[PDB]
């Protein structure tokens, strides 16, 4: 009486979807709002940082509200997730609609990316709460978030490229400036976005009408525990923790580096290395070298170690991004660069979940009194990489507006270029070398202790 | 707020080369493109535009006829206007936003490329005897060069037309429509000491 | 540079609505920016892009997806009375084409001949003035001295406030030595279906 393979199968396609507008907006929202809906960068700025603020506040809040729901006909966690969905594939879609305002467009926007937020939050915080109401089997959960895992990374890979080859197939005409001073339109680009848009929000659906139907919850009703934002005691307790918070916090500045590139890659790809019509080919590398990443990462973190492992695979994209801003924007580099930048990416954000259950064990030893510190930790992570991913995109693109970024443009100036320099090359290096100097003060030093810690394990 | 101060018009004397100031105040100087225009009695034209900390850019007409400097130690960009003759237009100053390419600001300043300096003659031109309702008056202002001020005593009724040039000197022309003719003068101020006033008489 | 073209220099609207439109020469990509001008006082900005306002009032709206646009005035009151400008900001060379709004009236023109005053035959000279004072449209004038004349230079003002007509000054300039050719006629030509004719001899 344990899941099925189809019923596994179907959770773990129901976070897809999500993955796919994550990937969607956290690379093309930036030149949608600067170069398609011809917003200032200082709405666009604004725009970028309450939508990621704002949701990352929402998370806990919907965490609770969810925590206390009540049980229904259908489930604990599937009225959200089915009475969410129509709104949020509609605030979805009109996030990548321009509309005809004579003035504040910044509200409309404002309005849809934070409503989202908090419309997907209430899609995707049940759907994270139902591993533990699919089966009572930790196998079983561990089978099903595996099969989750999977589905998520080939999402990231699709988001890329369903997103990246339907708004790059219709370009749109540039605008020349006084420094460039010695058929596709506009709005066709805008219609290839509202093409996007409507084929991620067909995903959405059939994947939300697949998570409905191949997903039972059980009716468990025998266990109980907190709730987010109701107690803020174990949070002090994790932050204790030496180990927790020196991996919580490499986890988070390398996270802010990535998520920085992530942001800021779009603009560095169309302006300084001169690719305004294949970025997205770019970007799609990028994401099939981090696919393809992660089983090299999961057989080094067994081979060599974890140590060495997450030294060398999150500072290897440190040449790489010295070499994109100290070559004259040559193609050949750009590709072997994002390969190196997408095997990074797959360090970046695999090896920290292999260095986690050596942690796990090292508080088990430490506390033998343990509930909810693993959710509470991946809370506060969560809130953070988004939160400060918010003021790093805001900060960002608030440069970009001081500097004097044209829209569109075709050639932005000496100011605008520098600061794409910096915000793809100073910062995320920065970020990264404060991470990786975070993760020098490890006293854990991998399994070296942990074993030891494992056999705390054996020992209670 | 920010706003952009001009310098007074100003006469240069057929090819003189005549320097045109805008001083900023309220944004930094050196962020953003300060620019240069052309309104002639037709449409505005674009002479240049001047980044403060950085390049010149004009237009292919006005290459060589145009030189834009930028004072940045004062928040100050100027306009030299080299060879002149047909120049006589209104030069504004207006700095441009720094993502659009639009205007947000403007500015304003007179350039009136002529030689000369005269005091008008004043002549009452009246009607030739003939009467129907109310009568037409008329007082012709020749040959000037600065802007005049016409009056009469109290009344409205006059149509004070706009002065043209000939040769090198400036006409106008004013016009009353009066009912009741006892007694009508016309009256001109002028930059210079030409306060004349002269009375209309009859035939 | 393109060729931005505003059609009509002049408009007639009175408090219904204004639909000003600019044809650029090129595919400009939506990036048109409205400019009001009054007599007397620099450009203000309006509108930038499709229809973004700049701290204006509502009544200006504007639209135009690509190389049509148009800038409505539904509100149009004493004030927005005054002189536009459409601009492209697509390429680097910078263009604008004029136009101007004006109120509507009836007919009816006038002409008044003026013959050349003693003190301006003292000093040699002979002006001859034909004031038009009161008008609505587009009017011409003929000189007549016995044969058709082509040395007359003319003059216009605006719109008057109270009146709401045009008026228009003909001065025609003579020497002394040609002071004889007979006599001089002022002819008008309104929209009134027959030339005014003022004479003196
Ligand atoms: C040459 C330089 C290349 C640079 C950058 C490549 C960057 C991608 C960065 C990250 C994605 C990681 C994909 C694997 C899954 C990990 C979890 C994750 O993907 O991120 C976790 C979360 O903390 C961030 O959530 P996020 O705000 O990004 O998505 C929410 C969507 N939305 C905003 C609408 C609510
Ligand atoms: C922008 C979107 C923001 C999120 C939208 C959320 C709106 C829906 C809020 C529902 C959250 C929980 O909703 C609330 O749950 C509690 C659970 O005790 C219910 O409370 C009641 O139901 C249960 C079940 O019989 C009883 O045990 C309980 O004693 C009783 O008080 C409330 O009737 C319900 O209103
Ligand atoms: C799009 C934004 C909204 C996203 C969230 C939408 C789903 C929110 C959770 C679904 C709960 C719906 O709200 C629910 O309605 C029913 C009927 O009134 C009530 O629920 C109650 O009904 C019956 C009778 O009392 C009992 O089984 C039990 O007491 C409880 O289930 C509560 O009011 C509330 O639990
Ligand atoms: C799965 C996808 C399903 C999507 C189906 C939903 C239909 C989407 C079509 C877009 C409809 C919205 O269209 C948009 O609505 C707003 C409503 O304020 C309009 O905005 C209008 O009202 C506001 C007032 O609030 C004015 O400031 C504005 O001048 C005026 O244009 C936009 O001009 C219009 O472009
Ligand atoms: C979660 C964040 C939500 C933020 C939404 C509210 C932000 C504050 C609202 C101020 C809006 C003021 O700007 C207003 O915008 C609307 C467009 O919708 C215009 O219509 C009005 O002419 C303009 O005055
Ligand atoms: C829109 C997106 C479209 C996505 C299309 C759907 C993709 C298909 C998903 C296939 C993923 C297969 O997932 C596979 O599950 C099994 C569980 O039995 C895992 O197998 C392993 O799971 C865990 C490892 O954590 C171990 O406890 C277990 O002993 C071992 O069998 C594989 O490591 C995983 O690769
Ligand atoms: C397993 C489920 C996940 C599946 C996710 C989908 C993966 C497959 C993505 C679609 C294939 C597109 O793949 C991408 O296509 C474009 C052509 O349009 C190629 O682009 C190529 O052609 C263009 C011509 O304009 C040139 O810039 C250059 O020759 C080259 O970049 C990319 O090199 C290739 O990476
Ligand atoms: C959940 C669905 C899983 C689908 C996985 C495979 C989808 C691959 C996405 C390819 C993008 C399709 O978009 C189209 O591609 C072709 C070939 O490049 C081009 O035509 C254009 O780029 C674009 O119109
Ligand atoms: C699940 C896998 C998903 C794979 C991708 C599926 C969608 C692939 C996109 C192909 C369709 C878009 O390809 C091309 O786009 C342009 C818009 O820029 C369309 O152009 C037209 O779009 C719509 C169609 O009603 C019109 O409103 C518009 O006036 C017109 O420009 C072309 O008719 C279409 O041939
Ligand atoms: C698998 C399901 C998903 C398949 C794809 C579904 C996406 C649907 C989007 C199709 C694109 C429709 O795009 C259509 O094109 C015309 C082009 O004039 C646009 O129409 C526009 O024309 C002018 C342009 O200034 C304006 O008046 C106004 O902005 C708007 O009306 C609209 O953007 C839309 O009506
Ligand atoms: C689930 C997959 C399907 C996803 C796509 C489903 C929705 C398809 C609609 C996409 C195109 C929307 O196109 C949009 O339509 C709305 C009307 O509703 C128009 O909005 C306009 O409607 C009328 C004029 O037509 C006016 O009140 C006003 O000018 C404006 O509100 C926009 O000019 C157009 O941009
Ligand atoms: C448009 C694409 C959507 C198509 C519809 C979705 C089909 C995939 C859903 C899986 C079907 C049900 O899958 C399984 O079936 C058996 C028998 O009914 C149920 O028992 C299980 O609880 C369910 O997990
Ligand atoms: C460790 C944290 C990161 C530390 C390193 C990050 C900062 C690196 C310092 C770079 C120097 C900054 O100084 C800046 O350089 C640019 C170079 O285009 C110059 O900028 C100036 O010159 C260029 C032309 O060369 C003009 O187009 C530009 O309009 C003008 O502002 C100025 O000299 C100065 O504004
Ligand atoms: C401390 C982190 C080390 C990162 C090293 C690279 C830092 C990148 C910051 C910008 C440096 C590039 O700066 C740019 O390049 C040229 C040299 O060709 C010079 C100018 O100052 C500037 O226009
Ligand atoms: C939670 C968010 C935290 C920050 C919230 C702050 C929001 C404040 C609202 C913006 C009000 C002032 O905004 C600031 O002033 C000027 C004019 O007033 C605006 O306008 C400026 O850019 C526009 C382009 O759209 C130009 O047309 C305009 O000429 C220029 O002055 C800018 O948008 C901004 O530089
Ligand atoms: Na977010």
């Amino acid at each position: 009486s344990r899941l099925s393979v189809c019923s596994k199968l179907c959770y773990a396609i129901g976070g897809a979807p999500y993955q796919i507008t994550g990937c969607a907006i956290g690379f093309f929202l930036q030149i949608y709002l600067l170069d398609v809906a011809l917003l200032d960068p200082f709405y666009a700025s604004i725009i970028l940082f309450v939508g990621r603020a704002w949701d990352a506040v929402t998370d806990p809040t919907v965490g609770f509200l969810v925590s206390r729901t009540p049980w229904t006909r259908f489930g604990r966690m599937m009225p959200w997730i089915v009475l969410s969905t129509p709104f949020a594939v509609l605030c979805y879609f009109l996030i990548w609609y321009v509309p005809s305002v004579d003035q504040g467009k910044v509200v409309w926007y404002l309005i849809f990316y934070c409503c989202f937020q908090t419309l997907q939050t209430c899609f995707h915080v049940p759907y994270s709460a139902l591993t533990m109401f699919i089966s009572t089997e930790q196998k079983e959960r561990d089978s099903a978030t595996a099969y989750r895992m999977t589905v998520e990374v080939l999402g990231t890979l699709i988001g890329t490229a369903i997103q990246g080859q339907i708004v790059g197939m219709a370009n749109a005409p540039c605008i020349s400036t006084e420094i460039d001073l010695q058929h596709v339109s506009l709005q066709d680009l805008r219609n290839a976005y509202m093409i996007a848009s409507g084929v991620i929000c067909a995903i959405y659906v059939v994947c939300a009408v697949v998570l409905f139907l191949g997903v039972k919850e059980q009716k468990d009703t025998c266990r109980v525990r907190t709730e987010p934002m109701s107690f803020f005691q174990g949070i002090c307790m994790v932050m204790g923790h030496g180990p927790y918070a020196k991996l919580v916090m490499g986890f988070l500045f390398t996270s802010l580096a990535f998520m920085l590139l992530e942001g800021n890659f779009a603009l560095f790809c169309i302006y300084n290395l001169g690719f305004r019509n294949d970025f997205q080919n770019v970007l799609l590398v990028i994401m099939l070298s981090a696919t393809l990443a992660i089983p090299f990462w999961q057989w080094f973190l067994t081979k060599f170690g974890k140590k060495t492992a997450v030294y060398i695979g999150t500072t290897s994209v440190v040449p790489f991004l010295i070499s994109v801003v100290l070559v004259p924007s040559s193609l050949a580099v750009t590709y072997i660069a994002s390969f190196a930048a997408g095997v990074s990416v797959a360090a970046a954000f695999l090896l920290p979940w292999s260095m986690l259950p050596d942690v796990v064990d090292d508080f088990k030893v430490q506390n033998p009194e343990s509930q909810g510190h693993e959710a509470i930790f991946y809370s506060f992570y969560v809130f953070f990489t988004k939160f400060a991913s918010g003021v790093s995109l805001g900060v960002s693109t608030l440069s970009l507006d001081f500097a004097g970024y044209v829209t569109r443009g075709c050639t932005q100036p000496g100011e605008v270029k520098l600061t794409l320099k910096i915000l793809v090359s100073a910062a995320p290096i920065v970020l990264i070398i404060i991470g990786l100097l975070i993760f020098i003060s490890y006293p854990i030093n991998e399994e070296k202790r942990q074993g030891n810690r494992k056999l705390l394990n054996e020992q209670r | 707020a920010s706003k952009l101060e001009l310098s007074g018009p100003a006469e240069p004397r057929g090819s003189k080369s005549a320097q045109i100031t805008c001083k900023a105040k309220g944004f930094p100087e050196a962020r953003f493109w300060v620019f240069w225009l052309f309104q002639r009695a037709a449409a505005l034209d674009w002479p240049a535009a001047n980044f403060s900390g950085g390049p010149v850019q004009f237009e292919s007409r006005f290459q060589g006829n145009a030189s834009l400097k930028g004072s940045q130690a004062q928040a100050n960009a100027e306009l030299n206007i080299g060879a002149l003759g047909s120049s006589t237009a209104t030069y504004r100053c207006g700095w441009k936003l720094a993502n659009g390419g639009f205007f947000p600001s403007w500015g304003g300043a007179n350039v009136n490329g002529a030689a000369g300096a005269k005091a008008p003659a004043v002549y009452p031109v009246e009607i030739s005897g003939a009467g129907t309702g109310s009568v037409t008056l008329g007082c012709l202002v020749k040959g000037y060069n600065a802007k005049p001020n016409l009056t009469w005593p109290g009344a409205s009724g006059a149509l004070t037309f706009p002065s043209e040039l000939n040769g090198a000197l400036w006409n106008l022309a004013s016009a009353v429509t009066g009912s009741g003719f006892p007694s009508a003068t016309c009256a001109v101020g002028f930059g210079a000491a030409t306060d004349v006033d002269k009375k209309v008489a009859a035939a | 540079a393109l060729d931005i073209n505003s059609p009509e220099a002049e408009k007639n609207a009175k408090g219904a609505r204004a639909r000003i439109t600019c044809n650029a020469g090129n595919q400009v990509g939506s990036a048109v920016a409205w400019f009001n001008q009054r007599p007397g006082d620099p450009a203000s900005l309006l509108t930038y892009w499709a229809a973004t306002e700049k701290g204006v009032a509502g009544k200006q709206s504007a639209q135009g997806a690509s190389t049509k646009f148009s800038m409505s005035s539904a509100g149009p009151e004493a004030p927005s009375l005054s002189s536009y400008w459409c601009l492209l900001f697509e390429k680097g060379a910078f263009s604008f084409g004029g136009s101007k709004l004006n109120p509507r009236e009836g007919a009816g023109p006038q002409a008044s001949i003026l013959p050349p005053s003693a003190d301006l035959n003292t000093s040699g000279g002979a002006a001859v003035v034909c004031f038009l004072p009161n008008w609505y449209g587009n009017i011409t004038v003929q000189w007549k001295t016995e044969a058709p004349q082509s040395q007359a230079n003319m003059s216009w003002p605006g719109q008057a406030g109270a009146n709401a007509a045009y008026a228009m000054a003909a001065v025609l300039a003579i020497t002394k030595g040609d002071y004889g050719p007979g006599s001089f006629t002022c002819n008008a030509s309104n929209r009134g279906t027959g030339p005014f004719a003022m004479s003196l001899n």
